[PDB]
RNA sequence: GACGCGACCGAAAUGGUGAAGGACGGGUCCAGUGCGAGACCCGCACUGUUGAGUAGAGUGUGAGCUCCGUAACUGGUCGCGUC
Protein backbone atom coordinates (compact mmCIF):
# COMPACT_ATOMS: atom_id res chain seq x y z
CA UNK A 1 0.00 0.00 0.00
CA UNK A 2 1.25 3.50 -0.82
CA UNK A 3 1.94 5.37 2.41
CA UNK A 4 -0.57 8.10 3.31
CA UNK A 5 0.57 11.28 5.08
CA UNK A 6 -2.44 13.02 6.69
CA UNK A 7 -1.59 16.66 7.46
CA UNK A 8 -3.60 18.90 9.77
CA UNK A 9 -4.87 21.51 10.07
CA UNK A 10 -5.37 22.59 6.49
CA UNK A 11 -5.13 26.22 7.61
CA UNK A 12 -4.58 28.19 10.76
CA UNK A 13 -4.66 31.80 11.87
CA UNK A 14 -2.06 33.09 14.33
CA UNK A 15 -0.70 36.39 15.60
CA UNK A 16 2.94 37.36 15.19
CA UNK A 17 4.86 35.88 18.10
CA UNK A 18 2.53 32.90 18.65
CA UNK A 19 3.66 29.31 19.04
CA UNK A 20 2.08 27.02 16.40
CA UNK A 21 2.26 23.30 15.65
CA UNK A 22 1.54 21.41 12.42
CA UNK A 23 0.94 17.65 12.39
CA UNK A 24 1.46 14.93 9.80
CA UNK A 25 0.24 11.40 10.52
CA UNK A 26 1.68 8.50 8.51
CA UNK A 27 -0.46 5.47 7.66
CA UNK A 28 2.38 3.04 8.45
CA UNK A 29 5.92 3.21 9.83
CA UNK A 30 8.12 5.65 7.95
CA UNK A 31 10.90 5.39 10.56
CA UNK A 32 12.34 8.96 10.76
CA UNK A 33 12.42 9.56 6.98
CA UNK A 34 10.25 12.69 7.20
CA UNK A 35 11.03 16.19 5.90
CA UNK A 36 9.24 19.54 6.19
CA UNK A 37 9.21 22.32 3.60
CA UNK A 38 8.07 25.94 3.47
CA UNK A 39 6.54 27.52 0.34
CA UNK A 40 5.58 31.10 -0.28
CA UNK A 41 3.27 32.18 -3.10
CA UNK A 42 4.90 31.93 -6.51
CA UNK A 43 8.14 30.40 -5.16
CA UNK A 44 9.74 26.98 -4.87
CA UNK A 45 9.59 25.04 -1.59
CA UNK A 46 12.45 25.34 0.90
CA UNK A 47 13.73 22.59 3.17
CA UNK A 48 13.36 23.19 6.92
CA UNK A 49 13.62 19.87 8.74
CA UNK A 50 15.09 16.55 7.69
CA UNK A 51 15.09 13.09 9.26
CA UNK A 52 12.01 14.20 11.27
CA UNK A 53 13.87 16.31 13.85
CA UNK A 54 17.13 17.64 12.33
CA UNK A 55 17.37 21.34 11.54
CA UNK A 56 18.53 21.97 7.99
CA UNK A 57 21.66 24.13 7.70
CA UNK A 58 20.81 27.84 7.75
CA UNK A 59 17.24 27.41 9.09
CA UNK A 60 16.48 29.45 12.22
CA UNK A 61 16.19 27.40 15.37
CA UNK A 62 12.64 28.55 16.16
CA UNK A 63 11.71 25.75 13.70
CA UNK A 64 11.77 22.25 15.14
CA UNK A 65 10.36 18.86 14.28
CA UNK A 66 9.60 15.86 16.44
CA UNK A 67 8.50 12.25 15.94
CA UNK A 68 6.03 10.37 18.17
CA UNK A 69 5.78 6.91 16.61
CA UNK A 70 4.12 7.54 13.27
CA UNK A 71 2.93 11.06 14.11
CA UNK A 72 5.20 13.98 13.15
CA UNK A 73 4.97 17.64 14.13
CA UNK A 74 6.54 20.88 12.92
CA UNK A 75 6.65 23.52 15.64
CA UNK A 76 7.42 27.21 15.28
CA UNK A 77 8.12 28.55 18.76
CA UNK A 78 7.35 32.20 17.91
CA UNK A 79 6.12 33.27 14.46
CA UNK A 80 7.94 36.13 12.75
CA UNK A 81 6.37 38.07 9.83
CA UNK A 82 8.34 36.12 7.22
CA UNK A 83 7.12 32.74 8.60
CA UNK A 84 3.58 33.07 7.21
CA UNK A 85 3.49 30.57 4.36
CA UNK A 86 2.36 27.04 3.43
CA UNK A 87 4.12 24.05 5.04
CA UNK A 88 4.34 20.50 3.62
CA UNK A 89 5.48 17.28 5.29
CA UNK A 90 6.94 14.50 3.15
CA UNK A 91 7.74 10.82 3.73
CA UNK A 92 10.75 9.36 1.90
CA UNK A 93 10.84 6.02 3.67
CA UNK A 94 9.81 4.12 0.56
CA UNK A 95 8.87 4.80 -3.01
CA UNK A 96 6.53 6.28 -4.09
CA UNK A 97 7.26 9.34 -1.97
CA UNK A 98 4.30 11.13 -0.35
CA UNK A 99 3.67 14.82 0.43
CA UNK A 100 1.07 15.85 2.98
CA UNK A 101 -1.76 18.10 1.81
CA UNK A 102 -0.22 21.26 3.26
CA UNK A 103 -1.01 23.77 5.99
CA UNK A 104 -1.48 27.46 5.21
CA UNK A 105 -0.41 29.71 8.09
CA UNK A 106 -2.03 33.14 7.84
CA UNK A 107 -1.73 36.26 9.97
CA UNK A 108 -4.43 37.07 12.50
CA UNK A 109 -5.50 40.72 12.78
CA UNK A 110 -8.55 42.79 13.70
CA UNK A 111 -11.80 42.45 11.75
CA UNK A 112 -12.07 44.78 8.74
CA UNK A 113 -15.25 45.19 6.74
CA UNK A 114 -14.85 45.19 2.95
CA UNK A 115 -15.62 48.18 0.81
CA UNK A 116 -17.81 47.03 -2.08
CA UNK A 117 -17.90 48.17 -5.71
CA UNK A 118 -19.89 46.89 -8.69
CA UNK A 119 -18.91 47.42 -12.34
CA UNK A 120 -21.32 47.10 -15.27
CA UNK A 121 -20.13 45.54 -18.52
CA UNK A 122 -18.37 47.86 -20.91
CA UNK A 123 -19.93 48.89 -24.21
CA UNK A 124 -16.93 47.33 -25.99
CA UNK A 125 -17.49 43.89 -24.47
CA UNK A 126 -21.20 44.07 -25.32
CA UNK A 127 -20.38 44.39 -29.04
CA UNK A 128 -18.86 40.90 -28.72
CA UNK A 129 -22.13 39.35 -27.52
CA UNK A 130 -21.29 38.63 -23.87
CA UNK A 131 -21.62 40.69 -20.68
CA UNK A 132 -19.42 40.38 -17.57
CA UNK A 133 -20.54 42.08 -14.34
CA UNK A 134 -17.86 42.44 -11.66
CA UNK A 135 -18.23 42.86 -7.92
CA UNK A 136 -15.19 43.89 -5.86
CA UNK A 137 -14.71 43.35 -2.12
CA UNK A 138 -11.66 45.38 -1.08
CA UNK A 139 -9.39 44.96 1.97
CA UNK A 140 -11.35 42.83 4.42
CA UNK A 141 -10.48 40.45 7.25
CA UNK A 142 -11.21 37.60 7.97
CA UNK A 143 -11.29 35.82 4.63
CA UNK A 144 -14.79 34.32 5.02
CA UNK A 145 -17.26 36.36 2.97
CA UNK A 146 -20.42 35.66 0.97
CA UNK A 147 -21.33 37.30 -2.33
CA UNK A 148 -24.75 36.81 -3.93
CA UNK A 149 -25.77 38.06 -7.36
CA UNK A 150 -29.33 39.27 -8.01
CA UNK A 151 -30.83 40.09 -11.41
CA UNK A 152 -34.11 41.98 -10.96
CA UNK A 153 -34.09 40.57 -7.39
CA UNK A 154 -33.75 36.93 -8.58
CA UNK A 155 -30.86 35.07 -6.92
CA UNK A 156 -28.28 33.86 -9.44
CA UNK A 157 -26.60 30.45 -9.25
CA UNK A 158 -23.96 28.70 -11.32
CA UNK A 159 -23.10 31.66 -13.55
CA UNK A 160 -20.47 33.43 -11.42
CA UNK A 161 -16.83 32.88 -10.50
CA UNK A 162 -14.81 34.24 -7.59
CA UNK A 163 -11.12 34.97 -7.06
CA UNK A 164 -9.32 35.93 -3.81
CA UNK A 165 -5.91 37.58 -3.51
CA UNK A 166 -3.15 36.46 -1.17
CA UNK A 167 -3.20 38.10 2.24
CA UNK A 168 -1.70 41.58 1.92
CA UNK A 169 1.91 41.94 3.10
CA UNK A 170 1.24 45.42 4.55
CA UNK A 171 -2.25 45.48 6.11
CA UNK A 172 -2.89 41.69 6.20
CA UNK A 173 -6.29 41.82 4.46
CA UNK A 174 -7.77 39.99 1.48
CA UNK A 175 -9.61 41.22 -1.59
CA UNK A 176 -12.17 39.32 -3.65
CA UNK A 177 -13.60 39.71 -7.14
CA UNK A 178 -16.77 37.95 -8.31
CA UNK A 179 -17.62 37.96 -12.00
CA UNK A 180 -21.14 37.28 -13.29
CA UNK A 181 -21.26 36.06 -16.91
CA UNK A 182 -24.37 36.52 -19.10
CA UNK A 183 -25.03 36.50 -22.80
CA UNK A 184 -25.78 39.91 -24.30
CA UNK A 185 -29.33 38.76 -25.08
CA UNK A 186 -29.97 37.79 -21.45
CA UNK A 187 -28.30 40.92 -20.06
CA UNK A 188 -30.59 43.20 -22.07
CA UNK A 189 -33.81 41.56 -20.83
CA UNK A 190 -33.32 42.87 -17.27
CA UNK A 191 -32.81 46.13 -15.43
CA UNK A 192 -31.41 45.94 -11.88
CA UNK A 193 -28.09 44.14 -11.35
CA UNK A 194 -26.95 43.79 -7.75
CA UNK A 195 -24.13 42.37 -5.64
CA UNK A 196 -25.02 41.43 -2.03
CA UNK A 197 -22.18 40.98 0.44
CA UNK A 198 -22.16 39.54 3.95
CA UNK A 199 -19.06 39.76 6.11
CA UNK A 200 -18.35 39.49 9.81
CA UNK A 201 -17.52 43.19 9.97
CA UNK A 202 -20.97 44.07 8.59
CA UNK A 203 -23.98 44.21 10.91
CA UNK A 204 -26.35 43.70 7.95
CA UNK A 205 -25.79 42.70 4.30
CA UNK A 206 -24.58 45.53 2.06
CA UNK A 207 -25.98 45.81 -1.47
CA UNK A 208 -24.44 47.60 -4.43
CA UNK A 209 -26.45 47.80 -7.65
CA UNK A 210 -26.82 49.61 -10.94
CA UNK A 211 -29.61 50.00 -13.51
CA UNK A 212 -28.73 48.91 -17.03
CA UNK A 213 -28.20 51.89 -19.30
CA UNK A 214 -28.25 54.63 -16.64
CA UNK A 215 -24.86 56.22 -15.95
CA UNK B 1 26.03 28.54 -5.78
CA UNK B 2 23.76 25.48 -6.26
CA UNK B 3 21.03 26.15 -8.83
CA UNK B 4 18.48 24.15 -10.85
CA UNK B 5 16.76 25.56 -13.95
CA UNK B 6 13.93 23.73 -15.65
CA UNK B 7 12.82 24.38 -19.20
CA UNK B 8 10.76 22.77 -21.93
CA UNK B 9 7.32 23.61 -20.57
CA UNK B 10 4.45 25.07 -22.50
CA UNK B 11 1.17 24.13 -24.12
CA UNK B 12 0.38 20.66 -25.48
CA UNK B 13 -2.82 18.89 -26.46
CA UNK B 14 -4.30 15.83 -24.75
CA UNK B 15 -2.46 12.71 -25.84
CA UNK B 16 0.58 14.78 -26.84
CA UNK B 17 4.18 14.58 -25.62
CA UNK B 18 6.68 16.97 -24.03
CA UNK B 19 10.23 16.73 -22.68
CA UNK B 20 11.27 18.77 -19.67
CA UNK B 21 14.92 19.38 -18.91
CA UNK B 22 16.55 20.23 -15.58
CA UNK B 23 19.94 21.98 -15.88
CA UNK B 24 22.10 21.68 -12.78
CA UNK B 25 24.89 24.06 -11.85
CA UNK B 26 27.19 24.23 -8.83
CA UNK B 27 27.10 20.44 -8.35
CA UNK B 28 27.40 17.34 -10.52
CA UNK B 29 24.20 15.28 -10.80
CA UNK B 30 26.11 11.96 -10.86
CA UNK B 31 26.59 12.20 -7.07
CA UNK B 32 22.91 12.89 -6.18
CA UNK B 33 19.36 11.62 -6.58
CA UNK B 34 17.26 13.93 -8.79
CA UNK B 35 13.47 14.17 -8.32
CA UNK B 36 10.55 15.71 -10.20
CA UNK B 37 7.67 17.19 -8.20
CA UNK B 38 4.61 18.95 -9.58
CA UNK B 39 1.99 21.37 -8.27
CA UNK B 40 -1.35 21.91 -9.97
CA UNK B 41 -2.55 25.54 -9.74
CA UNK B 42 -3.90 26.20 -6.25
CA UNK B 43 -3.08 22.66 -5.04
CA UNK B 44 -0.31 20.90 -3.13
CA UNK B 45 2.96 19.20 -4.02
CA UNK B 46 2.77 15.80 -5.68
CA UNK B 47 5.91 13.71 -6.15
CA UNK B 48 6.30 12.54 -9.75
CA UNK B 49 9.55 10.64 -10.37
CA UNK B 50 13.20 10.22 -9.38
CA UNK B 51 16.48 8.64 -10.51
CA UNK B 52 19.11 7.14 -8.14
CA UNK B 53 22.88 7.64 -8.54
CA UNK B 54 25.36 4.85 -9.42
CA UNK B 55 22.59 2.35 -10.29
CA UNK B 56 20.35 4.56 -12.42
CA UNK B 57 17.28 3.02 -10.76
CA UNK B 58 14.14 5.00 -11.52
CA UNK B 59 10.90 5.39 -9.54
CA UNK B 60 7.51 6.82 -10.48
CA UNK B 61 4.21 7.92 -9.00
CA UNK B 62 1.38 5.51 -9.81
CA UNK B 63 -0.48 8.38 -11.49
CA UNK B 64 2.34 8.65 -14.09
CA UNK B 65 3.84 5.16 -14.34
CA UNK B 66 4.07 3.95 -17.92
CA UNK B 67 3.63 7.43 -19.39
CA UNK B 68 6.66 9.31 -17.96
CA UNK B 69 10.40 8.57 -18.18
CA UNK B 70 13.06 10.26 -16.07
CA UNK B 71 16.67 10.19 -17.29
CA UNK B 72 20.01 11.95 -16.88
CA UNK B 73 22.74 13.09 -19.32
CA UNK B 74 25.80 13.55 -17.11
CA UNK B 75 27.85 15.15 -19.87
CA UNK B 76 25.35 18.01 -20.04
CA UNK B 77 24.85 17.90 -16.24
CA UNK B 78 21.12 17.86 -17.08
CA UNK B 79 18.15 15.71 -16.05
CA UNK B 80 15.03 15.06 -18.13
CA UNK B 81 11.36 14.15 -17.78
CA UNK B 82 9.91 12.65 -20.96
CA UNK B 83 6.12 12.97 -20.68
CA UNK B 84 3.87 10.96 -23.02
CA UNK B 85 0.10 10.49 -23.37
CA UNK B 86 -0.50 13.71 -21.48
CA UNK B 87 -3.91 14.44 -19.97
CA UNK B 88 -5.54 17.64 -18.75
CA UNK B 89 -4.91 16.57 -15.12
CA UNK B 90 -1.14 16.71 -15.76
CA UNK B 91 -1.40 20.51 -16.00
CA UNK B 92 0.99 21.80 -13.33
CA UNK B 93 4.14 23.66 -12.46
CA UNK B 94 6.88 20.99 -12.68
CA UNK B 95 9.85 21.38 -10.30
CA UNK B 96 13.06 19.45 -10.33
CA UNK B 97 14.81 18.99 -7.02
CA UNK B 98 18.08 17.65 -5.69
CA UNK B 99 18.02 15.18 -2.87
CA UNK B 100 20.82 16.36 -0.60
CA UNK B 101 23.82 14.41 0.72
CA UNK B 102 22.82 11.70 3.19
CA UNK B 103 25.23 12.80 5.91
CA UNK B 104 24.23 16.48 5.60
CA UNK B 105 20.46 16.45 5.17
CA UNK B 106 19.14 12.87 5.16
CA UNK B 107 16.71 12.36 2.28
CA UNK B 108 15.52 15.98 2.30
CA UNK B 109 15.31 17.84 -0.99
CA UNK B 110 17.72 20.65 -0.28
CA UNK B 111 17.56 22.54 -3.60
CA UNK B 112 14.66 23.15 -6.00
CA UNK B 113 14.33 24.91 -9.35
CA UNK B 114 11.81 27.67 -9.76
CA UNK B 115 9.52 25.47 -11.88
CA UNK B 116 8.11 25.42 -15.40
CA UNK B 117 4.41 25.52 -16.27
CA UNK B 118 2.99 22.67 -18.36
CA UNK B 119 -0.55 23.25 -19.74
CA UNK B 120 -2.35 20.26 -21.27
CA UNK B 121 -5.46 21.42 -23.12
CA UNK B 122 -7.23 21.33 -26.48
CA UNK B 123 -7.80 25.10 -26.33
CA UNK B 124 -5.57 27.04 -28.71
CA UNK B 125 -3.37 30.03 -27.96
CA UNK B 126 -5.35 33.26 -27.78
CA UNK B 127 -4.67 36.81 -26.65
CA UNK B 128 -7.07 38.55 -24.27
CA UNK B 129 -9.54 41.33 -24.78
CA UNK B 130 -9.04 44.04 -22.15
CA UNK B 131 -12.16 45.93 -20.99
CA UNK B 132 -12.40 48.88 -18.60
CA UNK B 133 -13.84 48.63 -15.10
CA UNK B 134 -14.83 52.25 -14.96
CA UNK B 135 -15.01 54.26 -11.72
CA UNK B 136 -18.59 54.74 -10.61
CA UNK B 137 -20.24 58.03 -11.50
CA UNK B 138 -21.76 57.98 -7.99
CA UNK B 139 -18.35 58.54 -6.32
CA UNK B 140 -17.03 56.32 -3.56
CA UNK B 141 -17.36 53.58 -0.94
CA UNK B 142 -15.37 55.40 1.77
CA UNK B 143 -13.94 58.59 0.23
CA UNK B 144 -12.12 56.61 -2.49
CA UNK B 145 -13.12 55.23 -5.89
CA UNK B 146 -12.25 51.91 -7.51
CA UNK B 147 -11.45 51.17 -11.14
CA UNK B 148 -9.76 48.46 -13.10
CA UNK B 149 -9.38 46.36 -16.20
CA UNK B 150 -11.02 43.05 -17.11
CA UNK B 151 -8.61 40.71 -18.91
CA UNK B 152 -10.90 38.18 -20.55
CA UNK B 153 -10.56 35.04 -22.69
CA UNK B 154 -6.84 34.34 -23.06
CA UNK B 155 -4.88 31.10 -23.29
CA UNK B 156 -2.59 29.86 -21.88
CA UNK B 157 -1.40 31.28 -18.59
CA UNK B 158 0.38 33.59 -17.68
CA UNK B 159 -0.34 37.28 -18.30
CA UNK B 160 1.17 40.27 -16.54
CA UNK B 161 -0.69 43.43 -15.57
CA UNK B 162 0.76 46.72 -14.36
CA UNK B 163 -0.65 50.22 -13.87
CA UNK B 164 0.95 53.37 -15.34
CA UNK B 165 3.96 51.35 -16.56
CA UNK B 166 4.73 50.47 -12.93
CA UNK B 167 4.49 53.96 -11.41
CA UNK B 168 1.19 53.00 -9.71
CA UNK B 169 1.44 50.16 -7.19
CA UNK B 170 -0.27 51.23 -3.95
CA UNK B 171 -3.76 49.77 -3.64
CA UNK B 172 -3.44 47.61 -6.75
CA UNK B 173 -5.00 44.13 -6.64
CA UNK B 174 -4.47 41.81 -9.59
CA UNK B 175 -6.55 38.68 -9.05
CA UNK B 176 -5.47 35.13 -9.88
CA UNK B 177 -6.99 33.94 -13.11
CA UNK B 178 -9.93 31.56 -13.24
CA UNK B 179 -10.37 28.93 -15.90
CA UNK B 180 -13.73 29.34 -17.64
CA UNK B 181 -15.90 26.53 -19.00
CA UNK B 182 -14.86 27.69 -22.47
CA UNK B 183 -11.37 26.50 -21.50
CA UNK B 184 -10.04 30.08 -21.54
CA UNK B 185 -8.74 32.17 -18.66
CA UNK B 186 -10.00 35.44 -17.28
CA UNK B 187 -8.90 37.76 -14.50
CA UNK B 188 -9.33 41.33 -13.36
CA UNK B 189 -6.94 43.95 -12.01
CA UNK B 190 -8.33 46.77 -9.86
CA UNK B 191 -6.96 49.80 -8.05
CA UNK B 192 -8.49 52.13 -5.48
CA UNK B 193 -7.77 55.85 -5.94
CA UNK B 194 -9.08 59.14 -4.50
CA UNK B 195 -12.36 60.10 -6.13
CA UNK B 196 -11.29 63.76 -6.10
CA UNK B 197 -8.63 62.99 -8.76
CA UNK B 198 -10.67 60.86 -11.19
CA UNK B 199 -10.93 63.68 -13.73
CA UNK B 200 -7.37 64.97 -13.50
CA UNK B 201 -5.16 61.91 -12.86
CA UNK B 202 -4.50 59.39 -15.65
CA UNK B 203 -4.92 55.63 -15.12
CA UNK B 204 -3.69 53.02 -17.62
CA UNK B 205 -3.50 49.25 -17.22
CA UNK B 206 -0.67 47.49 -19.07
CA UNK B 207 -1.38 43.94 -20.20
CA UNK B 208 1.19 41.57 -21.68
CA UNK B 209 0.43 38.04 -22.88
CA UNK B 210 3.66 36.82 -24.44
CA UNK B 211 2.38 33.44 -25.76
CA UNK B 212 0.02 35.21 -28.20
CA UNK B 213 2.11 38.33 -29.07
CA UNK B 214 -0.58 40.47 -27.42
CA UNK B 215 0.46 43.57 -25.50
CA UNK B 216 -2.03 46.38 -24.95
CA UNK B 217 -2.63 49.46 -22.82
CA UNK B 218 -6.08 50.64 -21.75
CA UNK B 219 -6.84 54.10 -20.41
CA UNK B 220 -9.63 53.80 -17.81
CA UNK B 221 -11.83 56.87 -17.32
CA UNK B 222 -15.36 57.75 -16.16
CA UNK B 223 -18.29 57.87 -18.63
CA UNK B 224 -21.01 60.14 -20.10
CA UNK B 225 -23.30 60.59 -17.08
C1' G C 1 69.20 -53.02 35.92
C1' A C 2 71.69 -52.02 30.89
C1' C C 3 71.37 -52.84 25.85
C1' G C 4 69.13 -55.45 21.65
C1' C C 5 64.87 -57.86 18.91
C1' G C 6 59.56 -58.53 18.57
C1' A C 7 54.38 -58.01 19.71
C1' C C 8 50.45 -55.43 21.89
C1' C C 9 48.92 -50.60 23.60
C1' G C 10 49.14 -45.45 23.25
C1' A C 11 50.13 -41.47 19.87
C1' A C 12 51.67 -35.86 17.02
C1' A C 13 49.82 -36.66 12.24
C1' U C 14 46.94 -38.46 8.20
C1' G C 15 43.87 -41.12 3.71
C1' G C 16 38.84 -42.33 3.16
C1' U C 17 33.77 -41.66 5.24
C1' G C 18 28.69 -39.08 6.67
C1' A C 19 25.65 -36.98 10.18
C1' A C 20 24.77 -32.34 12.50
C1' G C 21 21.60 -25.40 10.90
C1' G C 22 22.75 -21.05 12.92
C1' A C 23 25.46 -22.49 19.90
C1' C C 24 31.53 -24.29 14.73
C1' G C 25 32.37 -21.07 11.16
C1' G C 26 31.98 -19.08 6.51
C1' G C 27 34.64 -14.99 1.21
C1' U C 28 26.57 -19.61 2.71
C1' C C 29 21.58 -17.50 2.51
C1' C C 30 18.51 -13.60 4.52
C1' A C 31 16.72 -9.34 7.24
C1' G C 32 17.52 -4.46 9.60
C1' U C 33 20.66 -0.24 10.26
C1' G C 34 25.14 2.88 9.43
C1' C C 35 28.80 4.51 6.04
C1' G C 36 31.37 5.27 0.86
C1' A C 37 28.94 12.13 -2.85
C1' G C 38 25.15 5.73 -2.71
C1' A C 39 17.08 4.50 0.18
C1' C C 40 17.86 0.02 -4.68
C1' C C 41 22.45 -2.05 -7.19
C1' C C 42 28.09 -2.48 -5.58
C1' G C 43 31.79 -2.33 -1.39
C1' C C 44 32.74 -2.05 3.85
C1' A C 45 31.13 -2.11 9.09
C1' C C 46 27.42 -3.22 12.80
C1' U C 47 23.10 -5.93 14.41
C1' G C 48 19.64 -10.25 14.35
C1' U C 49 16.34 -13.32 18.38
C1' U C 50 13.09 -20.73 14.86
C1' G C 51 18.24 -14.76 11.69
C1' A C 52 17.92 -19.97 8.55
C1' G C 53 17.72 -25.64 3.71
C1' U C 54 22.56 -29.47 7.01
C1' A C 55 26.32 -30.95 1.99
C1' G C 56 23.11 -28.21 -0.24
C1' A C 57 18.73 -22.54 -2.12
C1' G C 58 27.00 -23.89 -2.69
C1' U C 59 31.70 -24.75 -8.35
C1' G C 60 33.91 -24.79 0.16
C1' U C 61 38.53 -31.49 -2.04
C1' G C 62 36.40 -25.53 5.31
C1' A C 63 37.14 -26.46 11.06
C1' G C 64 35.38 -30.01 14.98
C1' C C 65 33.06 -34.59 15.37
C1' U C 66 31.08 -40.08 13.84
C1' C C 67 32.69 -44.52 11.56
C1' C C 68 36.74 -47.45 8.64
C1' G C 69 41.86 -47.31 8.12
C1' U C 70 47.22 -45.82 8.12
C1' A C 71 51.08 -43.80 11.33
C1' A C 72 56.46 -40.63 13.03
C1' C C 73 57.53 -41.48 17.86
C1' U C 74 62.84 -39.40 20.80
C1' G C 75 55.89 -43.23 25.06
C1' G C 76 53.90 -47.59 28.15
C1' U C 77 53.50 -52.97 28.90
C1' C C 78 54.81 -58.10 28.17
C1' G C 79 58.01 -61.99 26.22
C1' C C 80 62.76 -63.46 24.62
C1' G C 81 68.37 -63.01 24.02
C1' U C 82 73.38 -61.39 26.40
C1' C C 83 75.89 -59.54 30.95
MG1 LIG D 1 -10.70 37.97 -11.25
Amino acid sequence: SDIQMTQSPSSLSASVGDRVTITCRASQSVSSAVAWYQQKPGKAPKLLIYSASSLYSGVPSRFSGSRSGTDFTLTISSLQPEDFATYYCQQSYSFPSTFGQGTKVEIKRTVAAPSVFIFPPSDEQLKSGTASVVCLLNNFYPREAKVQWKVDNALQSGNSQESVTEQDSKDSTYSLSSTLTLSKADYEKHKVYACEVTHQGLSSPVTKSFNRGEC
Amino acid sequence: EVQLVESGGGLVQPGGSLRLSCAASGFYISYSSIHWVRQAPGKGLEWVASISPYSGSTYYADSVKGRFTISADTSKNTAYLQMNSLRAEDTAVYYCARQGYRRRSGRGFDYWGQGTLVTVSSASTKGPSVFPLAPSSKSTSGGTAALGCLVKDYFPEPVTVSWNSGALTSGVHTFPAVLQSSGLYSLSSVVTVPSSSLGTQTYICNVNHKPSNTKVDKKVEPKSC
